[PDB]
DNA sequence: CGGGAAAATCTCTAGCA
DNA sequence: ACTGCTAGAGATTTTCCCG
DNA sequence: CGGGAAAATCTCTAGCA
DNA sequence: ACTGCTAGAGATTTTCCCG
């Protein structure tokens, strides 16, 4: 039930930017969207990012390569 | 408060002292003699 | 430094002098000297070296107007894939520019246009164009191609694609159209290794997904968090961290300090 | 990887798709995909259908896309094959165009349009175009108090049906419907990538026979002999391409 | 791959597909697919992306004419401390260039010239002038300001402070000194924390010391060194290394394997 | 040897290939239809 | 005799760059000047840098100031 | 730091100057500097000087560094105020001029002058020359024959007489010397700033009672006590401002 | 656990006009 | 109250591959 | 050996037109 | 065979200073 769901979410990858930093970061895995901020997961460390600096995509490639 | 100089418009010569009255991320809005500007960051000093 | 400060201002009424000559010539302190830099209205010409970010939300495209052999092109770009529209329009008009607007809005999703503030971009007829399909327009602050970078870079690309492949046509339109479907589905890489036609589908695809499945989780999981305060809801937890949002404020405390009910 | 032979058993049972054992069973899509593969009695994104449509005598491109009822249109000067192949030329330029389904039309058999598919890789073939020919009629005759000019109104009847309009099992509009099966298109093509990749290596466990390659992962190699699938360490085998 | 070869060549006459494409939808090697977009003349639209190093030895000056209040200035940079020299002239005629060349060789030890090839620089009588003061003269690539990018930056600079004094003056003659003053001693900052005059001296006086003692030195110290070779002339010598030069190549070995005679 | 393609003076379009003849740290001398050029390295690409 | 002129070469401080580098390192101990090339020494390495490449001077406040 | 009896009995001996025992002693020049200070029987480069010349009806304003033998000359269209203001301005702005000398002229005493000396910060004042004059006569004429007008023929007398003749004790041109005298000059200030900044602090070692700071070295601190130079490890002693 | 090769990542530029 | 970016070319670092 | 403050260093941009 | 740079504004890291 609940934790397909949350485990369904968590297999989408973020990209996002911070506020002074013009490169954008890696896949970060995602843990929740709202309608402004996005909750990521990376690398052992968990940011709130606003949803106008991050990419939200479920690599097809990756996800057809296990 | 705060003091903005600013590059506005096409123009080079620097302008201010301006209030600041909003400060984001990338753009600032101001005042300048009853006027309302909006100026990205890059054209504007601070103080 | 009182007869210092003095020698220095009266200096900087006629050389403006930096605050390190003046530091260096009265003995000021580095301080003392800025701040003499600082009060002189004279010297404030240089803005701070940074740049913003564009905003990338899955709905805003960034539209411009681009001339190629003294035709003009209309150009939109979706801005989180790099996914491009572009067409030969006879001017920069606003009814043409309504029309591949409304055009754009029945073949996307398009929430936001972000464009400068030309006059076919700010005409009535975009206004109530925009107003119709529920689409929210965003201008730039003027004379700053800054604010809409990805569609300025996007026009340098097709420009490049058109110059390539302009002996295949005969005419403009045709060399446009054909440089558009080479950037959408010949041309990979970016974050997913994707073309942009490839990289758009993924984008608007998750958003959809993503909306729903949190629909069903917060449906589901309703629960308030107590921490160090009020009832926060709950949004993420696990890991020893918990994601809470107290009063349309998320923030993130550890697993400590922190009950669910 | 342990739940290879409960996705056996479940498609012995119920002869679920490889999607369905991917996403339950915490397996790669190679592995799932042999698997449905492995069974003999358990044995439409690209087609667009084009037709003209006249009305208050302009006439109207109308392009449809058969999989999902999404729709693009617009009004044409003139039913000419230099417009049909202008309109085909941007609609594969805004979406993986491989065949369309004409009428035998002039315009449609004319060497323009016949060039501009050679170009675009489009293979041209020649009841749902009526369908929806009159469902943007309806919807044009809507909204025609709404806009001066019949393309405009045309637009906007292509934006109503493709993303107000809504119907079908799940109430699903038109564009969703296409991005949909654009993205399920899209991983599909991925998996058939990675297969063509990997169907070219052989592998030696334990050294018995060579075995077809499924999956190299981190910590094992997923194999198939003898019409069975079997996990080996990778320290265990050895994988050589042929 | 010869079948994915043939349908990715045939695929880029059409559409001039980046590698990663082809790589992808013909199942290419990142190789092959890259030698297949190098073979491809109409890709071929990028250059490499670095920068070039002026030159700035001691005895280099960078010179350009640049225009204000429809006035032409003539400005000279000492390349290695920043030090200007400008001047208004009448008009961009190879007769003021050589009369302004020929003031900052009397004053100056002017060795080398690095110009644009505006027609003022390249006239015979700026010819005739550097070959009687022995000036070399360097042109740099035409349309290249990035060769002379430190007379450019100075052309910015002298700007700048001729608008931050210009009502202290009535002429632009004037006011265009008095910027040429103030940079020269009332601007500090640099290597040294100098001024440009102040690091102009220093630089043209440690280029002087520093030949004198380094002739007496190679006076005084004569010795041949064998590494690993000929009789290699002995440099410097310390630190468990030694610096040799074999045939006007200066390498630097260490103490071991290495015998002074 | 070498391809040499490059852009030359305020053309925006890009030529070659070239025959390289000296390349530099910045700077390129390429050969081209029996014409001598010399191209700053930023606008030249070397196969 | 000898000793006297190394020291006072090796009071000269040197800035340079590198081929590929375009920042200028900081201030090197001069060992060696030639016409083309000079010798120095930054933080226990010794490299030979091209003439027009390098800026020597004796930085006078520092002289000044031990 | 050891050295400082050695510096103070050579002095004592020699009368030698701080340089000296700077450059021998291996001593910061504020130590060596106090050292030639304290002895009471021990006890130019911005100072320029201005005429006008008439050759052949155009009048040049020369220019001398009066320490080093350096010219500054050109030829200005007529003996006015305005152009010595030009000229003296331009002269400022290219090397380091304090004062002027003159010969009380009309172009000299002019108010255009006298604000462009102020504005630069030079001071004006009303046998060198004449000679210096002279040099630049004869050199004029040696090189006349090789210029067109009297300009150039002037601005290579200037470079010949700056950087070709050469004479003195070690045989430089003038214009080594006025770098030389400069970058002394340069020395010479950034030891005066020096001295300025440090003269502020007082030292308490050992408490002993206040001491005049000379230099803080990073292994010790060099004070002076009772006219005499004492060394004290930084961990014994503390610095105040005052 | 060790080098090589391949791949991935990072650094950096022109043009957008 | 809004905001540089992109894609390609070289250089450098990680990772994989067989020992 | 520990924080704060000051200083030094590093990062980054516009204009040179 | 020749070649981007400079100086100022903010942010971040080192160093010095008294405990
Ligand atoms: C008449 C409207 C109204 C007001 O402004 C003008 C002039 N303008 C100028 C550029 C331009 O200068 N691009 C070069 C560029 C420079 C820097 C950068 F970061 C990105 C860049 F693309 C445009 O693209 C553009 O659309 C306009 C335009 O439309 N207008
Ligand atoms: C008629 C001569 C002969 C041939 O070329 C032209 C045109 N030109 C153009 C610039 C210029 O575009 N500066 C802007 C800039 C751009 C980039 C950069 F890195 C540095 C920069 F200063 C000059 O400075 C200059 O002297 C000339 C010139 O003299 N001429
Ligand atoms: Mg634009
Ligand atoms: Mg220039
Ligand atoms: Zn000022
Ligand atoms: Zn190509």
């Amino acid at each position: 039930e609940l934790q397909k769901q949350i485990t369904k979410i968590q297999n989408f990858r973020v990209y996002y930017r911070d506020s002074r930093d013009p490169v954008w970061k890696g896949p970060a895995k995602l843990l929740w969207k709202g309608e402004g901020a996005v909750v990521i997961q990376d690398n052992s460390d968990i940011k709130v990012v606003p949803r106008r600096k991050a990419k939200i995509i479920r690599d097809y490639g990756k996800q057809m390569a296990g | 408060n705060f003091r903005v100089y600013y590059r506005d418009s096409r123009d080079p010569v620097w302008k201010g002292p301006a209030k600041l009255l909003w400060k984001g991320e990338g753009a600032v809005v101001i005042q300048d003699n009853s006027d309302i500007k909006v100026v990205p960051r890059r054209k504007a000093k601070i103080i | 430094f009182l007869d210092g400060i003095d020698k220095a201002q009266e200096e900087h009424e006629k050389y403006h002098s930096n605050w390190r000559a003046m530091a260096s010539d009265f003995n000021l302190p580095p301080v003392v000297a800025k701040e003499i830099v600082a009060s002189c209205d004279k010297c404030q010409l240089k803005g701070e070296a940074m740049h913003g970010q564009v905003d990338c939300s899955p709905g805003i495209w960034q539209l411009d107007c681009t001339h190629l052999e003294g035709k003009v092109i209309l150009v939109a770009v979706h801005v989180a894939s790099g996914y491009i529209e572009a067409e030969v329009i006879p001017a920069e008009t606003g009814q043409e520019t309504a029309y591949f607007l409304l055009k754009l809005a029945g073949r996307w999703p398009v929430k936001t246009v972000h464009t400068d503030n030309g006059s076919n971009f700010t005409s009535t007829t975009v206004k109530a164009a925009c107003w119709w399909a529920g689409i929210k327009q965003k201008f730039a602050i003027p004379y700053n191609p800054q604010s809409k970078g990805v569609i300025e870079s996007m026009n340098k690309e097709l420009k490049k694609i058109i110059g390539q492949v302009r002996d295949q046509a005969e005419h403009l339109k045709t060399a446009v159209q054909m440089a558009v479907f080479i950037h959408n589905f010949k041309r990979k890489g970016g974050i997913g290794g994707y073309s942009a036609g490839e990289r758009i589908v993924d984008i608007i695809a998750t958003d959809i997904q993503t909306k729903e499945l949190q629909k069903q989780i917060t449906k589901i999981q309703n629960f308030r968090v107590y921490y160090r305060k009020g009832p926060a809801k709950l949004l993420w937890k696990g890991e020893g961290a918990v994601v809470i949002q107290d009063n349309s404020d998320i923030k993130v405390v550890p697993r400590r300090k922190a009950k669910i009910i």
